[PDB]
């Protein structure tokens, strides 16, 4: 585990851009209205974005687009964070024997000579046949 | 291949098909590669046959087990058996992903 | 992204070509069919030359185009490359024309008649359909469909989010322009 | 009443309280996002027991 | 059928959807194929929308 | 499919060669499309089902 597992659903690059847009919008709200306006824009990012415009309006449309901007990023992070977790549920922790022959990421092999390798050879069952045909031509030698 | 010798040097579809045809017909066969490495064609000026179709007509081989495309210009000098794999012109694009 | 073959002849962003000499190029030349005639007229006067020197060039031209070039060829070679790394090619739609390979014997040979019968017994016993299934899918280097189930791609990109930043700064650009026309009136 | 609507007023904004909730909003913004994601996978395919 | 009328002299040539099989190639000569085919799937038009 | 002629008939070799000339001149692909798509009834169910 660990703390990162937070920038896994959201790329490293986008974390720096949302902070730039945070200060990129907080500086536009400073010109429409040095320490009290930046303190207001932090109290504005805290709540959607952008007041004291008063009302009307320049400011209204600064955060009105920033709200739609910040409403989107939080919707994109939630969706992609749902995907990284659903794939872990859908993979099936290997459980039986036929599940091993359904994927090629976790390769498999037997002994080069013995009752194990000979069993997959002369096998008439469907499941064991695919495993041998795989391991017979699998490179490198499983 | 530099450790084997004979038919066992080669492997592939027509290699395995060569055995099945010999088995259902009973004859000892020796897999040899075509001299010029070409398929079946006729020159414009010399009008001499080249490649595998040429070796059949001029008596340099006995049979041809290869991706030989059944064309009318070859059916005239040699005999084509029934087809063993139907095909046709298809499209090859850029598969995913893309991820674009 | 493309299903049938008549679809790919209806656009020009994804240029298409064949081999510069062979059974494929000559088909479009002498084709009396409506769709195939329009394809030859385009490739006949397409610049730069959509034709390639060797068939190996036609596949490398599809893999380097990021999806902006398609090569036309046999269904055997196309289905085969689809099962080879990096699994970046894909057969789409049906086949254009009907053709087939065959075993060749000299005319008036003792092998002629027996071999021909021998091919049919293999085709009906599923031997030909099994060797085919052996040397392109079994000994292949890619799933297909076995790759659509083992989709282990859970990535996230920045290029998708860049649009919301555009409308933001574009909204701030309209905001500062409105800001400048509000400090003058009052 | 500040936990009710995101976080932290009566600073007002200026400023210390505004950063108390300004971080608390981002803190409560990620947690609520993490709830919907894991609960979605919980309604997709469940075992749901041994 | 048609293959019967070929072997038994009651015909001279058969131009029809005659499947090329081995059992027939032994009694009559087949020409090169004019139309390749195979077994496929016929599904009903997907009732989209709905 | 293929055209069938009685064994040892004088039509065997000529008609066999003829099928290749029709297939390579596109006449077979033309005749195929003539009685399948041209004279078909579902002109809107073939170009919209892709």
């Amino acid at each position: 585990p660990g703390v990162f597992s937070f920038l896994d659903p959201l790329a490293y690059e986008i974390w720096m851009c949302i902070v730039f847009a945070y200060i990129g919008v907080s500086v536009v709200l400073f010109l429409v209205s040095i320490f009290n306006s930046l303190w207001f824009s932090l109290g504005a990012f805290m709540q959607q974005g952008a007041d004291i415009s008063p009302r009307s309006l320049s400011g209204r449309i600064v955060g009105g687009v920033w709200w739609f901007f910040t409403l989107i990023i939080i919707s994109s992070y939630t969706a992609n964070l749902a995907a990284f977790l659903t794939v872990e549920r859908m993979v099936s922790p290997i459980e039986s024997a036929e599940d091993l022959s359904k994927q090629t990421e976790i390769a498999y092999g037997t002994l080069d000579s013995g009752s194990t390798k000979e069993f997959f050879r002369r096998s008439k069952i469907a499941v064991f046949d695919k495993m041998w045909t795989y391991m017979r031509s699998a490179e490198p030698s499983v | 291949h530099e450790m084997l010798e004979g038919n066992e040097r080669y492997e592939g579809y027509c290699v395995d098909l060569a055995a099945e045809i010999a088995k259902h017909c009973g004859f000892k066969y020796k897999l040899t590669i075509v001299g010029d490495g070409k398929y079946g064609a006729r020159d414009a000026d010399t009008k001499i046959w080249n490649g595998m179709v040429g070796e059949l007509v001029y008596g340099k081989a006995d049979i041809a087990i290869a991706p030989l495309t059944i064309t009318l210009v070859r059916e005239e000098v040699i005999d084509f058996s029934k087809p063993f794999m139907s095909l046709g012109i298809s499209i090859m694009i850029k598969k995913p992903q893309k991820s674009k | 992204p493309i299903e049938s073959a008549e679809d790919l002849s209806k656009q020009t962003e994804i240029a298409y070509g064949t081999l510069d000499s062979g059974s494929t190029k000559e088909f479009f030349r002498r084709s009396k069919i409506a769709v195939f005639d329009k394809m030859w007229t385009y490739m006949r006067s397409a610049e730069p030359s959509v034709f390639v020197r060797t068939t190996a060039e036609g596949v490398a031209r599809v893999r380097k185009s990021k999806g902006k070039y398609a090569y036309l060829l046999e269904s055997t070679m196309n289905e085969y490359i689809e099962q080879r790394k990096p699994c970046d090619t894909m057969k789409v739609g049906g086949n254009l024309d009907s053709k087939g390979y065959g075993i060749a014997t000299p005319k008036g040979s003792s092998l002629g008649t027996p071999v021909n019968l021998a091919v049919l017994k293999l085709s009906e016993q599923g031997v030909l359909d099994k060797l085919k299934n052996k040397w392109w899918y079994d000994k292949g280097e890619c799933g297909a469909k076995d790759s659509g189930s083992k989709e282990k791609t859970s990535a996230l990109s920045l290029s998708n989010v860049a649009g919301v930043f555009y409308i933001l700064v574009g909204g701030l650009g309209l905001a500062m322009l409105v800001a400048l026309i509000e400090f003058c009136y009052k």
